[PDB]
């Protein structure tokens, strides 16, 4: 079969990835070197950090990386026993490599693992650095525990700018000879809000259905991020301008209630224009309003009762 | 008797061995009873992946009566830990044990079970549930796209099945190679802790009784070529308790990633189907290359 | 007849078939229709206590599969069950999962026999979230075989999924225009000999729960009884029995209200609070009083409307009496 | 045996053609599988609005009769732990197909009631067996699913039920079953709906029940309230005169009659009463404020049970209060 553009276009070197470029600059100054420290990989979802650690791997390992890699996700046993056993033996394991090259073991999605695995890391990073090194790729670089970030160099990776988002997608559509407006690649990046994956996604959604990418077509499948309707519903400044916000763009469309105070409360905490005083009022007021959803009566009067609360304080 | 379905027998054995062989499987969980005039069959499915046939003739049986006339076969469901909890309870006293009859009226009457001694009878009554949409014939064998085809003694396979379980493996890989001079090559390859070990099946008219490979057609014999199957130990194990009783085992293997193994030990006959894996990663390939080679 | 008269009345009363459920014929008459028609949805009851939900769904699986078929075809869990996530995705999938029994002859011959069976939820509304949403898929799965029917008070306590699927039966409050010949057919039946009129005020007290209107009239009948003057049952005694405050002791609260001194209302809802009464039932003889009188302006009854309401609602968060009470008071006296 | 089934089962759509409303979405998947194609699929959106319908008729189309054999089906009703996201989903998505039939489906229903850990787990095993596997999750609370989770799926907005595909649904039942439904009934139903295609069978089923001829009896929109209970536009209507006009006394008795009249329930004409005020042109917008925050306080206190004509009496005076400012 065919498979799903985000799939098929996954950048199989460290030079085909876009964005944080002072980062993948230094990771391709190391995958020339090839002294790799213990590392710590944080960002948001789908900004490339899996791409950009895989690909380190292969460029520094070479042939060697079927037998010089250990790769362990959410999905697969990482348990204590784990740690005891299996990465202890691949830690332990004698292999013959390249000056400056050392086995890697790659755990995704670290900040899942358990604490008593965590604990038990600290040994073996400690007993085999020599001939091991560890890359953690995480969401929360807080959730792996300090002794272990003690021991690893930190890099973040920021959100994709447009610009980056833009150069992909022409690369991808390069390949594909897909048919597309200015409007229509506008209109994909300002709806992925920062994932490549999401852009990769909804531009593949929007080609099977019309093939032509142009803004209306793009908007007929992708709908704009809610969260942004939600800070334009609470930034009116007229009770009526908030109320039909609420009931076209939100109600109407199928939004639920929970989801629609939930994000009203993100939101809130990032609203830089607003008082401290005003803030903390309508952050109440959402709390409220919540916890009056959560007992069962998650109805629109509900939320239509919260704006205005939400527009007294404003006064 | 006046029920639809009634088998009375009086050796308690192949029971026991049937609630055996099926208990791999998962201790709770539901089984399929199909009943028809050549006999009766328990069937249980795991994963969507693993699937388990047994049958019990008519010749097991000193009676058998199927009287149904609208339908050909009946179909039931019953809980398995429900059987296992009566038998087990019931089968305490297995020296003063005579008879065993089971009997079954139709949808909408329980599966009934009742243990026959000298004086006393104990009746079991295990309610039936709804059939799951899934169909058990979804996972076959292709028969005209045979892969290869194998005959090995029970003894054997049950001694390599027990190895591969106590090194904890956690990846099979079945090779069968065929050359001239009558030459044959089956082979389970593990991948566990302790890295990638062989177990090779000896090329004698003894344990491996016959071994060839069709290119996947079941017709036409190619020499030097390899067939390989990687499956999951999880669902490979689940054969071993089947040939712990096992006489003969035919291994078929198909070219859509179908494994059948038929287990002989008048007698019990076991049918399991299992799927194996989409792809063998290029480690594993190299390791068993270099394993064979 | 001395078995007979083993049980309190609302139980001895409680209707036997769906002909004796009383003022909910919108329903009923599609759950009766039903028994022809063999196309039982799933049912979501609900409505406020005592208005003949759990009588009318044991009546209906009473009528659709007799005495001794039932057993084999009902699954009943309320409240004193655990009722845990667990409990929905094994128990109640298992039964819901369940062969259809086969039926003997006599049943089909004198009852209809639906091939399904019924799950009933009593007091549903006190399920979790969780464990409501485990419930979904096995309703929509397995309706070929089963049926649900759910009862509630709080219906704002069902998931929407689950309101949805089910198809929804109101039942409206007993009141004594709609309940009033259950009632007196109650009376004759024990030979009550009540006044004209006391059947209207029992059932105006009860307030939509005709099982609290028939504990009244057990009670005044006992009463009467005990006494054994052969003398008719009297308003009075209903309102005494039932916990209404003497209107004597309402117009003196009135007053006290009226007068606007703090430290005499606080005496008076001391002495007040002596005899026991509930804030409950004096709440709404204020209300009752107030809304209703000509003497009083618009503004008055408006902010009297609100502050009763926010009173009552504190009241129902099972708050101290005696506070919201005298709060109550020292508040309208200030209007 | 169809005929046994309640309404909501017995017109569950089998073939995409006859879900309705959501035609951009059944469009683009219906390319989709032409193209075959197919990505990871996530469909949100409020109750009855088609997502499993839609899901299941899609797995037929692309397997045809045999799809119960390759797709795997999980909703809360089953437990979906971590461990049964490591043996059970991982070993289906990591197997071949029955018989070469392209790639497996996983559908993974109500998906918002699965733990954090387990959809954590699903994330690489979405992606490392997306060549032989695709997965779709439904939902209905977009909050409950984890943003990694999000970012892997292609994002299928079900709307409400527009009125149009509504009108066609209820005239397919109507010519199946022997049923006449009249213009006022339709609006009633429609209105009443709020877009759900499960309320409005359920109606239409208990309408047919109430009919003593169904063969020739025609439901009127009188026999969709009576079946529902519900106030009928006249009652709500002649409720708010007599509060924005009316004295206390004959408002208070027009409320009492009104309720019990039918045996009205005073949730119900405060949700009407909020309709109908919603589209109200007020110079004043304090009134807004007041009303709404009111009637959202006496929505909350209702819920909760409480005296009934105590309520009655508050929701009065809320909107005589608040309408005094319009003065
Ligand atoms: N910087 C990028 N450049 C090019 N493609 C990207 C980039 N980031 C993400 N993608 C695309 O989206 C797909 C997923 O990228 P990932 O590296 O898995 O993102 P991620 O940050 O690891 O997401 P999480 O943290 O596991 S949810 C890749 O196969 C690429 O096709
Ligand atoms: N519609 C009714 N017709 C006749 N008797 C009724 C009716 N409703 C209530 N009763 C009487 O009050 C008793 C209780 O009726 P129930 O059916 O238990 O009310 P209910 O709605 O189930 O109460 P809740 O919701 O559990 S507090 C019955 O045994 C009857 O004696
Ligand atoms: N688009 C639709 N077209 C026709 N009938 C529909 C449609 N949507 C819902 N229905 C009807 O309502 C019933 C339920 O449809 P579903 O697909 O299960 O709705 P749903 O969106 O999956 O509900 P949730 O989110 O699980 S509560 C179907 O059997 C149909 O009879
Ligand atoms: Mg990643
Ligand atoms: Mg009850
Ligand atoms: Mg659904």
């Amino acid at each position: 079969l065919q498979l799903p553009w985000v799939e098929k276009y996954r950048p199989q070197v460290l030079s085909d990835i876009v964005g944080n470029k002072e980062t993948i600059d230094r990771l391709q100054q190391i995958a020339k070197d090839g002294n790799m420290p213990h590392m710590i990989i944080s960002g948001m979802p789908g900004i490339g950090k899996t791409t950009s650690v895989h690909c380190l791997a292969h460029e520094l390992l070479g042939r060697s990386y079927a037998d010089g890699v250990l790769e362990l996700n959410a999905s697969d046993d990482r348990g204590i026993d784990v740690v005891r056993n299996q990465i202890k033996h691949f830690a332990q394991k004698k292999l013959h490599l390249p000056p400056g090259k050392h086995k890697i073991v790659i755990l995704d999605e670290a900040d899942s693992m358990t604490a008593g695995a965590q604990q038990a890391l600290r040994r073996t990073m400690e007993l085999y650095s020599n001939s091991t090194r560890f890359a953690f790729a995480c969401n929360q670089s807080n959730k792996i525990i300090e002794p272990l970030q003690s021991r690893c160099a930190i890099l973040r990776y920021s959100k994709l700018s447009d610009e980056d988002v833009l150069k992909r997608l022409l690369q991808i559509i390069k390949l594909e000879d897909v048919k597309y407006t200015n409007d229509g690649l506008e209109a994909i990046i300002f709806t992925a809000e920062g994932d490549m994956r999401q852009a990769i996604n909804n531009l593949q959604s929007t080609v099977a259905g019309h093939g032509l990418v142009n803004a209306d077509n793009v908007f007929k499948i992708v709908d704009s991020p809610h969260p942004l309707i939600v800070k334009k519903m609470l930034l009116a400044s007229n009770l009526e301008d908030s109320i039909q916000i609420l009931r076209t763009d939100l109600w109407k469309k199928g939004y639920s209630s929970i989801d629609i105070v939930t994000t009203s409360f993100r939101v809130t905490k990032n609203l830089a224009q607003v008082k401290e005083s005003v803030r903390l009022e309508m952050i109440k007021e959402i709390g409220l309003t919540h916890m009056r959803i959560l007992e069962g009566v998650g109805t629109y009067l509900q939320l239509a009762s919260m704006l205005a609360k939400i527009h007294k304080l404003n006064n | 008797l006046a029920n639809k379905f009634s088998a009375s027998t009086v050796h308690l054995e192949h029971i026991t061995t049937a609630l055996s062989c099926l208990t791999p499987f998962g201790s709770k969980d539901d089984v399929l009873i199909f009943i028809d005039a050549d006999g009766l069959s328990f069937v249980r499915e795991n994963n969507h992946v693993i699937k388990i046939q047994l049958l019990l003739s008519r010749e097991l049986f000193m009676s058998y009566s199927y009287r149904n006339e609208t339908e050909d076969h009946m179909k039931l469901c019953v809980k398995i830990n429900h059987i296992l909890d009566s038998v087990s309870v019931m089968n305490r006293n297995s020296d003063d044990i005579v008879e065993c009859t089971l009997s079954y009226d139709g949808h909408g009457s329980p599966f009934v079970l009742i243990f026959e001694d000298s004086f006393i009878s104990e009746r079991v009554e295990y309610s039936t549930y709804l059939i799951k949409d899934f169909d058990t014939n979804g996972l076959e064998l292709d028969r005209e796209r045979i892969s290869f085809e194998a005959i090995i003694k029970g003894e054997a396979l049950h001694s390599a099945l027990k190895d591969l379980k106590e090194i904890g493996c956690k990846e099979c890989y079945v090779y069968a190679k065929t050359e001239a001079n009558d030459e044959n090559v089956f082979a389970l390859i593990s991948k566990s802790q302790l890295g990638f070990s062989k177990i090779k099946l000896p090329s004698n008219r003894s344990i491996l009784e016959k071994l060839q490979v069709f290119d996947g057609d079941s017709t036409t014999v190619i020499d030097g070529f390899a067939v390989i199957g990687f499956f999951d130990f999880t669902s490979f194990d689940k054969i071993r308790k089947s040939t712990k009783i096992a006489s003969k085992v035919l291994f078929r293997m198909d070219v859509h990633g179908v494994l059948s193994v038929n287990i002989l030990s008048p007698g019990i006959v076991i049918e399991v189907c299992m799927l194996e894996k989409e792809s063998i990663d290029e480690a594993a390939q190299t390791e068993i290359e270099l394993l064979m080679e | 007849e001395q078995s007979l008269a083993q049980q309190p009345w609302v139980e001895k009363y409680r209707p036997k078939n769906l002909d004796e459920v009383t003022a909910q014929d919108h329903a009923v008459t599609v759950l009766k229709k039903t028994l022809k028609s063999a196309n039982l949805p799933h049912m979501l009851f609900y409505g406020p206590p005592g208005t003949g939900k759990t009588s009318t769904i044991l009546a209906l699986t009473k009528e659709l599969y007799g005495p001794d078929l039932m057993k084999s075809r009902i699954l009943e869990l309320n409240a004193s069950d655990e009722r845990g996530i667990s409990i929905v995705r094994e128990k109640v999938k298992n039964f819901a999962r369940l062969t259809v029994s086969k039926p003997s002859k006599h049943d089909l011959e004198n009852y209809p026999c639906p091939p399904y069976k019924i799950i009933i939820l009593d007091e549903a509304d006190s399920m979790t979230a969780d464990a409501q949403s485990a419930l979904r898929r096995t309703m929509e799965t397995y309706s070929g075989v089963t049926r649900f029917c759910l009862i509630c008070n709080y219906v704002t306590r069902i998931i929407d999924p689950l309101a949805s699927r089910c198809s929804k039966f109101r039942f409206k409050a007993l009141d004594a225009s709609n309940a009033i010949d259950r009632l007196r057919f109650i009376s004759e039946q024990e030979n009550v000999k009540c006044d004209d009129g006391v059947l209207e005020r029992i059932l105006d007290i009860s307030a939509g729960d005709l099982r609290r209107g028939i504990t009244l009239l057990q009670s005044a009948s006992k009463g009467a009884q005990y006494l054994g003057d052969g003398k008719n049952i009297t308003s009075t005694q209903v309102e005494e029995l039932a916990g209404v405050v003497p209107h004597d002791i309402l117009i003196e609260i009135v007053e006290k209200v009226k007068s606007g001194d703090f430290d005499e209302i606080k005496k008076y809802v001391n002495t007040f609070m002596k005899s026991g009464w509930s804030a409950a039932s004096v709440v709404n003889q204020l209300h009752e009083y107030y809304i209703t009188n000509d003497n009083f302006d618009t503004n008055f009854k408006n902010q009297i409307s609100w502050l009763l309401f926010t009173t009552d609602s504190r009241l129902n968060n099972g708050t101290n009496e005696h506070i919201q009470l005298l709060n109550l008071l020292v508040k309208i006296s200030q209007l | 045996s169809k005929e046994n089934l309640p309404w909501v089962e017995k017109y569950r759509p089998e073939t995409l053609d006859e879900v309705y409303g959501q035609n951009e979405v059944i469009t683009t998947v219906r390319k989709f599988v032409d193209e075959g194609k197919l990505p990871h699929l996530l469909f949100y959106g409020p109750p009855g609005t088609g997502k499993t319908s839609t899901i299941v008729a899609l797995a037929r189309e692309i397997y045809g009769k045999n799809y119960s054999n390759m797709v795997l089906e999980l909703n809360a009703s089953d437990d979906r732990g971590i461990d049964v996201v490591r043996n059970q989903i991982k070993d289906f998505a990591s197997t071949r197909q029955i018989f070469s039939k392209g790639f497996k489906l996983i559908i993974l229903d109500e998906a918002d009631a699965m733990t954090n850990a387990a959809q954590n787990a699903l994330r690489r095993v979405i992606e490392r067996y997306t060549k032989n596997t695709r997965f779709c999750v439904l939902a209905n609370y977009a909050h409950k699913l984890t943003p990694a989770l999000l970012s892997r799926c292609t994002r299928f907005r079900f709307q409400p039920l527009p009125q149009e595909a509504i009108e066609r649904r209820i005239a397919n039942v109507l010519v199946h079953e022997k049923l006449k439904l009249s213009p006022n009934a339709e609006k009633a139903l429609i209105e009443l709906s709020n877009g759900d295609m499960r309320r409005v069978l359920n109606v239409l089923q208990s309408c047919k029940a109430t009919l003593d001829n169904p063969d020739e009896d025609e439901i009127s929109d009188d026999v969709i309230y009576e079946c529902c209970g519900a106030p009928r536009p006249s009652d709500l209507k002649a409720v708010l005169k007599s509060i924005l006009e009316d004295d206390w006394g004959t408002a208070h008795y027009t409320l009492n009659k009104v309720r019990s009249a039918k045996g009205l329930a005073l949730i119900d004409l405060i949700e009407g009463i909020v309709k109908i005020l919603e589209d109200y042109e007020l110079q004043n917008e304090e009134t807004r404020v007041h009303l709404l925050t009111k009637l959202a306080d006496i929505e909350y206190s209702i819920s909760k049970g409480g005296n009934d004509q105590i309520q009655g009496s508050a929701v009065i005076g809320a909107i005589k209060a608040s309408f005094e400012n319009e003065t």
